[PDB]
């Protein structure tokens, strides 16, 4: 049969492809994220992770972006500037996708842009993921 | 291979055996009142 | 899991009605939590290690793990979720209730001052739900010595009345004393009139009814190790952590007073 | 028809005041 | 794997009890028995105000002291027998927190609270009934004034004050009819009742 | 600890307010809805769901959408022009979330599309989650 | 970056006073 997946994993956008919203992942255990393209890309379109926390003005409204720092594992290397980014080749097909995730929470709140606003980062899409429930 | 770059599949949670149930019903007054017994549904007195 | 609600199934209907109506069934949900990581590390000089007149191994053994103790204790109760067990006095879930001011001044030019009296007391740990079965409080001793030395009008003592000291059965009273919790006289500074007033929003004192509202998980004991890829011929590397959590429960079995 | 299930993310405090009898007010 | 039809059961029978209790108190007549609080027959005892302004610019407040309670408990007539008193938990917290006029406590005095014997006083405590106090932030003076005409407590000999009726315990059974080779349906019901006696054997105090 | 959720319960988009996408479901064996308001709505808004067949010229591109019929559950109303629907109501509030689904697949293809486009429909976000793939 | 260690010369920790609960005024 089918199931009511949404009440144990919902879904939230994150970059439509001009806009950037804050997600709220402070009520979760764990998350990711999902990049699908919509059209054949032609160059590299890189993306940046940042978060944010509670603002002092409303403790129910998210504060100014703030960058997330990097976490090396044991056979791997650091980035050159400490801070995570995310690549997406040239290479992928418009009838696949794919998912990553980050290994630290940090805020409450995250979100995810691309370096510059180009013509090429309208063709991607990206999409939250939360996994268990909290509170 | 790494937790961070793999699926929930592998990662089968523990269950506790709790259930928190937060619901609660007041107190009845029920054994003040007198007690009769009927067997239709009209009485006469 | 929890059961969030039971719905509201029946309903007193007509004798004329041959059917019946369909009620609202009950919500169930399933919740699920983390463990966290403590983890330390300090260096020592192995020529200044051997030549020492003391043993600072075993020091530094003996401190770490009773700042493991009092970081755990003092996590659970003032912790954030981010990477700590989020704390109860954090997630601001249990109901508040604050105290009224005293008016210190002429019925046409009054002056409200912040207080906590007597009656407070007994008002606020006589409120509990009864459904809710037994509770229990917390506080800080200056708090209890505080409402002990209370005199009336006349100058005679509250309480323990012609005797030198006042001192309750306190289990019998079901009140419990850790100095941990914020301490709202500052010291025995603060509790009078004027300048030595209390200060507006200080904690004070909560109850509730712990074993249900909230919880402690336990997974490991704290570990000592030798980090053999630090160390070199002329100087060591120790590392140590230890894993554990909690979780908050059901938020209507607690109650905290603050000052108003 | 279908039917969505639905339940808040975030939670909002609640602070009440606390009165007790007042002094011996006479009549 | 979580089993549904013993929690819909015990859903239905706390729903039924709850219903009951409810209708029993408050219900009204049209489809429900009706409840002595909504007939509103027992006679009934207001509470004077108190001047808390100057005698020559009185303030009148009204207000409820502990010799009022007193005073009520003790004017039942003694020829209708037993009684017994039922108010709200927060009622009985506000009446045990009172002070004279040095600041001693009335009632338990020289403890930290006081914790009579509610069965030797024939007080019996539950939270279906109204709260004067509003979720204890009501009963000051000022903008914390009570408000006239809310309920107290009352008191009565229920035992001929009030009656209840039962004729079935509930019953559930499957309903053949309606349950196709991948479907199933139950039903289930009760019938009950109740109806005020002797209005004269109760009393109701409320503020004036 | 945290996990590639993305691997095993992907999302995308659906219906980014003013554009509705396909959402492919022939490799999934589940999958359900998430609706999310991005400012306070003035009225109730309607969605419809549609699905699609195989394009002839290219299995691999969907068809015309078509409208998915209703299906009665063991005892309950039915709709009244028997076709399934979805309705939002106006008092949703921002921080918060709703999820809905259908009991049955139809084609391999799914997308949702509101009845009338207009400020009301463009405040809402929809997200489609998938479950247990089988390829 | 030298880490100095520090402790004062003077025995005369500041007397603190202690002020008890008024007498009963009320409200």
């Amino acid at each position: 049969m089918n199931f009511n997946v949404g009440v144990d994993f919902p879904s939230f956008i994150a970059w439509d492809g001009t806009t950037s919203f804050p997600v709220k992942i402070d009520g979760f255990n764990q998350f990711g994220f999902t990049f699908k393209v919509i059209e054949e890309l032609t160059a590299d379109v890189p993306f940046n992770i940042f978060y944010h926390e509670a603002s002092e003005a409303d403790p129910c409204v998210p504060g100014p972006a703030i960058r997330v720092p990097d976490v090396p594992f044991c056979d791997g290397v650091a980035t050159a500037d400490g801070l995570a980014t995310v690549v997406i080749p040239e290479a992928v097909a418009v009838d696949s996708f794919c998912a990553g995730s980050v290994p630290c929470f940090n805020g409450p709140w995250i979100s995810i842009a691309p370096v510059t606003v180009n013509a090429d980062s309208a063709k991607v899409q990206v999409t939250v993921t939360m996994k268990g429930a909290t509170r | 291979f790494e937790a961070s770059t793999i699926g929930p599949a592998f990662f089968t949670p523990q269950v506790l055996a709790l259930e928190v149930d937060c619901n609660i019903e007041c107190a009845s007054l029920l054994d003040l009142y007198g007690q009769i017994e009927v067997s239709r549904s009209t009485f006469t007195y | 899991m929890k059961i969030a609600d039971y719905g509201q199934l029946g309903e007193y209907t007509c004798d004329a009605k041959c059917d019946a109506e369909f009620g609202e069934p009950g919500n169930i949900r399933h919740l699920e939590g983390k463990t966290y990581d403590y983890r330390g590390v300090f260096c020592f000089n192995r020529k200044n290690l051997q030549e020492a007149n003391y043993d600072f191994l075993s020091f530094m053994i003996g401190a770490a793990q009773r700042s493991h103790r009092i970081n755990r204790n003092r996590a659970l109760m003032v912790g954030d979720g981010i990477n700590e067990p989020k704390g109860w006095l954090k997630e601001d879930c249990f109901p508040t209730f604050l105290t009224l001011p005293v008016n210190t001044g002429t019925p046409e030019n009054p002056v409200q001052t912040p207080a906590f009296l007597a009656q407070d007391w007994r008002r606020f740990v006589t409120s509990f739900p009864a459904e809710y079965g037994d509770a229990r409080s917390v506080m800080h001793q200056n708090v209890f010595g505080y409402l002990a030395a209370m005199v009336d009008a006349n100058g005679r003592f509250l309480f323990g009345d012609g005797d030198l000291t006042f001192s309750p059965d306190l289990v019998r009273e079901r009140i419990r004393i850790s100095n941990c919790l914020p301490d709202p006289t500052e010291g025995n500074t603060k509790g009078g009139t004027g300048q030595d007033a209390f200060a507006a929003g200080s904690f004070i004192a909560a109850q509730a009814a712990w074993k249900t509202a909230y919880y402690a998980v336990e997974k490991r004991p704290m570990f000592f190790e030798q980090y053999e890829g630090g160390s070199s011929a002329w100087c060591v590397k120790y590392q140590f952590g230890a894993e554990d959590g909690g979780f908050v429960g059901c938020c209507e079995h607690g109650r905290v007073l603050r000052i108003g | 028809m279908i039917k969505l299930n639905c339940r808040p993310l975030c939670q909002t405090p609640t602070a009440s005041r606390l009165v007790s009898p007042p002094c011996f007010i006479c009549r």
